[PDB]
């Protein structure tokens, strides 16, 4: 099993291949990169538009 | 990655995405084109270099124990823990619980010791690093029986070549690592209340192979962890006092940061 | 030629190592496969196998048989108690030492349940009822039979087909335990109680004994293999 | 089927039948057949005897103390003076049998008590003195039952088999002797006990004379006991019968 | 892997799964959902570090001979078996017929001796581990014609590299190894009657090729066995008394279990 | 022969190769589990299910 | 380069190893093969043929 | 692989498969169902570890030759033979014409000798063993013009690592090697007459590399040998009588076979 | 130039490569058999059946 994905450009390719059996074995997943805020800033019950004033 | 920016022209109606209410407990999403004037711009910024996968994944330093090879008793040994550095451990403090693999690492030295014999030829030593996890079988001196290591992993290494390394899964009883621990250990709720009293994750013990010799050498071990793959829940503010106890949380009260000479002065 | 680099961790010896190797011997032809009766594929085959408990081990009851005999008697004043023990597999002194607890030293962990067996061996003109209680730990021991009688239990009755199974479940909060004796990772309490005396007709001995089995359940498992510390050498026997 | 209790057996010339007795445990799981020809080696060919050979040949009796500790037999020792099973055995030079244990025990239902009927595998044993090895008169008697004791084995006489029964004499826990076949003999619900064993072994084809193949032990865990007013004599025996036996290389008597 | 369990209601029949007859040698087969009313959870378990594939599959030592440098007679040997080391014994004691292949090791150590000479200076030293099989020629010292091995297999080894490993078929005359062996050897039924009856598996030789030094050198061997693919018949009880002699099953009687100073008490 | 097979999941894969003549010098046959109670536990002849009584 | 580590067992000397190896003279060419009558291809060809023995082997 | 066998009964007939002739010269072709009734029994073992392909093709000694570093003749020459040691001289002379690669390899060891100097520091030390065909130029001293190998094929290796190895060509005059020889040399059937007439085979020279110590060193090479792709024509009976010389067969008469002390006697 | 061929079992495949230019660095045949016995037992002319006696 080998993929041939991508690479970190400023703004290619580079292969990889797994050799063992278990799963601890793998490099890090470096190239992974998920966002989400609203969990943190934003907890709120009632969704708050900046438009709107905020209390009445 | 990062958001653009946004062409804003001058207007007089009534939007004011500036006045709210900070008692909801909400931050604001006030960009800087909604409160003035501004061009537009693309940014080609990434938030790469700060996730926790590589924000964490790094190589430090734990613990250097020593071990002499004068006599019966040279074996050193060490107790796992996290918390006996103080770089590591506070960069582990701003979540609450985790999940990684580690991929291990011992940078061996040697070095001589006084003597009185004539001429001086030591061949290359050999280690031999152990692992006991809890509850198993223990070594006291280091021609005993408990070096056959039948079941327990062991790594055998000659000085002069790159250093052993190796990966661990994620060992442990619960679904997460605690780092930050509130209750005791006895159903009584009496005796010990820290964060020990749910680590043990085993032990760690190092030898001398070689027979013996002239010198003799004298070594010390330095370990190296590296967090693999992170998963981090409930983050928590950083610390601002510092550390003086292994396994407690005790601390001194100090200002809340640096004094300057006036409140208008820059 | 292929130029390539070696990452640490090379030209070592892991005990547990899975590796290809050379052949001493090659062009080797073994005899031929062979097919006898009974092959151990795994080793909980054996655990689930019953085997006697030494339960009444005492000061000087330990060197015969009579350490294996549960004595039961008939006596006056009911709520008499006839034996119990603390329930840790491999860590007791009852049960490290059964088929179940000879396995369970080889490992760290286990997560299942437990089959106890007894065996009424008294006369055919016995009669009786008892008591068997499984107290999870937040205050054990019992004292009166009242105390035992909330927690899990069943009443057992002697006489064609005497032999009753008790179930001690899994409740635990983890998900695996420890076969060292942990006090964060404690697991309860057995016992059993005279539930109605041991009634006989005359011309028959009172006295009558029972035996106690144990055996593992079928959603039942080890981990972290270990070295057991029962064994111990001094030097190369000559 | 009606009345389970109730079991029957003809092998050959004899038959035993039991009114009150226990399921039948059949070996580890197979019952006894002949050797194939694609695992066999002799280059001879073999003589399955007769029904002459395939019979229910009956040992000695024991009397059942209140302080016996136990007794046991080697198989295929045990039955060189019985019939032609005997005869074939000591002319030949090879063969593999399968038996079919059985034991009788009867006691009123005023008596109690209790014992373990199992069959060891390849039976080891240890000597008195820790240099040398056990003798052969101490080890294997002509037909007749062999006895523990309860003092463990002295000192004497550097030959003797340690009769330590609650070690059993392998050097293992007698606690832990349910692994191999077995059946209990519990006199207040059961009357006898039936084992069917195949045969077991390395090698294809054994000597009968150099390698004893299984080991037959009885223990009571629960001493016998009466009132007064009641037999106190309660006598064991065993009858056993060899299945599917056969035979290789012909040669004088020894 | 184990299996799941199942929600039980309350019942009132004539089921009683729970009385049987234990006379019959048969082990019963109660669940905990039978006995009681339960839940349902399907479990994720697995048996696999309980195999005997997983089980016996670890290199274990055996047995460490030394041998000096200092006369013609410095060479060792050693007669190959199993029950030398207490360890490794006992976890073959739970089979009667097992069948598995094997992975020599052989972790070679030195170290010096007193000597008189000025100075010291000792080369790498290289072994030269020899075997010769029943029923063959045997050296008598380290300058012999034996030690050509035309056809015997050697392992030459210089010392400060990774230790030398190899395999081996199924060698043996039978259809399977045999761990316990009741009867005699000879047809008269007289003479040795334990286990070795039926070992020999061959020898085993050691020695330094370097012709001489000024220290001189002494070396340690030490063997490590890994039955790599087992099969088991035939399992037995484990042990309960030491082991005393190496060819024997002599042992000491002891007490079944450790006392507690009642029946009733916890 | 390369065969790409499966991995040890907690709950993908890994290449393998042979390089020599023998079969004694391949890795063990760790990724095998056939399991079978039958043959020590209940070996009577006469089948007993554990809702009819044990002995009539 | 290609990165890989090396087993236990290298860099030594088995004395019955089946491995290649270089050449000390490239490009010879050996003589053409010859056919001989009498060509021994195992071991148990010879086993198989009759040879007397020694039985009255005695003091002188 | 081997043949089967086939199941046979009583005959009465004039078959006779037993009496032969044998005045012929035809060994007969009697199995063991011709002469008794047998079972049927399927052979399943291999003719495969007695081939010659499999018999010869293992590593031996053939000669080991010493060169001491102290002066200036300190280089040491063998004359190629295969006649040298006894073990591989009879494992060659059940055949007649043989036709074979080999795989050469020199174990190379070093020792000390005594010295007068304070201190002693040997670095590494290199060959350096060359091959001089029949009829080309031959060194004298270890600083002469016929080490630079223009032509001549040479090995360096630096002590420490693997030994070398390398293969060889069938390079003969003949269709086959030659292991017996009946005639003489000179057409005038005078002189020599034994087998070194047709063997030459060149030379062998050794050497160290480095200018000089203070032991100095000593060393000594160690030859070795293995037939890989063998073809062997007209076998004949194997040797009785030991070697005494090395290009002739003289030898010593013995006796046919060891002596028992009757005919009847077991 | 890669054969998969088969392996020496007691009663499966195994790759191979060739990487030099002359016939004498590959390895030895010992994966061949190949048995005739009639030139040294049997050299006579005449054939001779085992049934039939041996001189008239
Ligand atoms: C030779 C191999 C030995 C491998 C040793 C494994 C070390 C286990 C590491 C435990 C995890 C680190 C501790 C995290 C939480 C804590 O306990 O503070
Ligand atoms: C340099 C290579 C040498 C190879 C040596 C082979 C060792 C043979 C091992 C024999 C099997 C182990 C013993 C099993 C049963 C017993 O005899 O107790
Ligand atoms: C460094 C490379 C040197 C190679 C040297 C080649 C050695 C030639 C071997 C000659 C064949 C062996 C002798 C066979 C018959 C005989 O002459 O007795
Ligand atoms: C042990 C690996 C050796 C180096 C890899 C050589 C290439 C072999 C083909 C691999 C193809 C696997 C499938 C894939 O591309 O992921
Ligand atoms: C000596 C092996 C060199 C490394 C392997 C490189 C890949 C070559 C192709 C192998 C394909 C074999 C068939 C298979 O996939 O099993
Ligand atoms: C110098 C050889 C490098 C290792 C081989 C990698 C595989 C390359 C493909 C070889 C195919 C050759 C044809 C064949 O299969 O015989």
């Amino acid at each position: 099993g080998a993929q041939v994905s991508t690479q970190k450009t400023g703004a290619i390719h580079y292969t990889n291949i797994n050799y063992y059996k278990d799963a601890a074995s793998n490099s890090a997943n470096r190239q992974d990169f998920t966002q989400d805020p609203g969990k943190f800033t934003e907890p709120v019950k009632d969704i708050m538009i900046k438009s709107m004033p905020a209390l009445n | 990655r990062v958001a653009d920016t946004v062409s804003s022209k001058p207007t007089n109606s009534e939007s004011i995405p500036a006045l709210t209410a900070a008692e909801t407990g909400h931050t604001s999403q006030v960009v800087p084109s909604d409160t003035m004037q501004t061009r537009h711009v693309k940014n080609y910024h990434s938030r790469s270099e700060s996730s926790i996968e590589n924000f964490l994944c790094r190589s430090a330093c734990v613990y250097y124990a020593t071990y002499n090879n004068n006599s019966e008793k040279g074996y050193a040994e060490w107790v796992i823990n996290t918390r006996q550095v103080a770089q590591l451990l506070r960069r582990k403090l701003e979540f609450t619980y985790l999940r990684f693999d580690l991929e291990l690492t011992f940078v061996i030295t040697s070095a001589q010791e006084p003597s009185t014999a004539t001429s001086v030829d030591a061949p290359v030593q050999t280690q031999q690093i152990m692992y006991v996890p809890p509850g198993g079988p223990v070594p006291t001196k280091v021609t005993d029986y408990a070096w056959q290591t039948s079941t327990n992993p062991s790594v055998f290494w000659t000085e002069g070549n790159a250093p052993p390394r190796m990966s661990i899964p994620f060992i442990s009883i619960g679904n997460a690592y605690s780092c930050f621990y509130d209750g005791w250990t006895q159903f009584s709720r009496n005796g010990v209340y820290g964060i020990n009293t749910l680590n043990n994750m085993g032990t760690l013990y190092m030898r001398h192979v070689n027979e013996a010799g002239q010198g003799p050498i004298k070594s010390t071990v330095r370990i190296y962890f590296k967090p693999k793959h992170v998963k981090a829940w409930v983050p928590r503010p950083p610390r601002l006092c510092q550390y003086e106890k292994q396994k407690n949380v005790n601390f001194n009260p100090t200002g809340v940061t640096t004094t300057r000479s006036n409140i208008t002065t820059t | 030629g292929l130029p390539v680099m070696t990452t640490p961790g090379s030209t070592q010896f892991l005990t547990s190592d899975d590796f290809q190797s050379p052949s001493a011997m090659p062009q080797f032809d073994v005899t031929p496969e062979m097919q006898i009766p009974g092959r151990v594929n795994n080793l909980m085959e054996i655990a689930e196998v019953d085997s006697v408990v030494p339960v009444n081990n005492t000061d000087n009851n330990v060197n015969g048989l009579k350490a294996y005999q549960i004595p039961v008697q008939s006596n006056s004043d009911n709520r008499r108690q006839v034996f119990g023990f603390p329930l840790q597999p491999g860590a007791n002194n009852v049960l490290n030492r059964t088929l179940l607890g000879e396995i369970l030293n080889y490992y760290t962990h286990w997560s299942g349940s437990i089959k106890l067996t007894f065996m009424f061996c008294g006369s055919a003109m016995a009669t009786g009822k008892f008591l068997l209680a499984y107290s999870p730990p937040g205050a054990g021991v019992p004292k009166n039979r009242r105390d035992a009688m909330l927690g899990t239990h069943v009443i057992w009755d002697v006489g064609l087909q005497s032999s009753c199974v008790l179930c001690v479940p899994w409740i635990s909060q983890t998900h695996y335990r420890y076969v060292v004796e942990d006090e964060y990772t404690a697991a309860g309490y057995v016992t059993c109680w005279y539930q109605t005396n041991i009634i006989v007709p005359a011309d028959v001995q009172s006295t009558c004994d029972i035996l106690c089995f144990v055996s593992a359940c079928n959603d039942f498992s080890v981990r972290m293999l270990k070295d057991t510390p029962f064994i111990r050498q001094d030097n190369f026997y000559q | 089927g009606y009345s389970d209790r109730v079991r029957s057996i003809t092998l050959g010339n004899s038959t035993i039948t039991t009114q009150e007795c226990a399921n039948v445990v059949v070996g580890y799981g197979v019952w006894p057949e002949y050797l194939k020809d694609n695992e066999a080696t002799g280059e001879d060919q073999p003589t399955q005897p007769d029904v002459a050979t395939c019979r229910f040949y009956t040992l000695e009796s024991v009397q059942w103390m209140k302080n016996s500790a136990g007794w046991w037999w080697k198989l295929p020792d045990a039955l060189s003076q019985m019939g032609l099973f005997g005869q074939n055995m000591q002319y030949h030079y090879l063969g593999r049998t399968g038996y079919t244990i059985h034991v009788q025990c009867n006691a009123s239902k005023f008596h109690q008590g209790c014992l373990l009927v199992v069959c060891v595998p390849e039976a080891e044993m240890g000597c008195s003195n820790l240099n040398n090895t056990p003798k052969f008169a101490e080890l294997s008697g002509g037909d007749n039952a062999r006895m523990f004791t309860d003092t463990e084995v002295g000192t004497s006489n550097d030959k003797k088999v340690q009769t330590a029964v609650w070690n059993a004499g392998m050097g293992v826990g007698v606690g832990n002797l349910t692994i191999f076949p077995h059946q209990w003999i519990n006199l207040r619900t059961n009357n006898s006990a039936t084992i069917v064993m195949p045969y077991i072994n390395s090698v294809p084809m054994d000597n009968m004379y150099r390698h004893n193949n299984l080991t037959l032990m009885i223990i009571p865990f629960v001493p016998l006991n009466y009132s007064e007013g009641s037999s106190p004599y309660v006598p064991i025996t065993v009858t056993i019968a060899p299945m599917c036996a056969e035979y290789n290389g012909l040669r004088l008597a020894s």
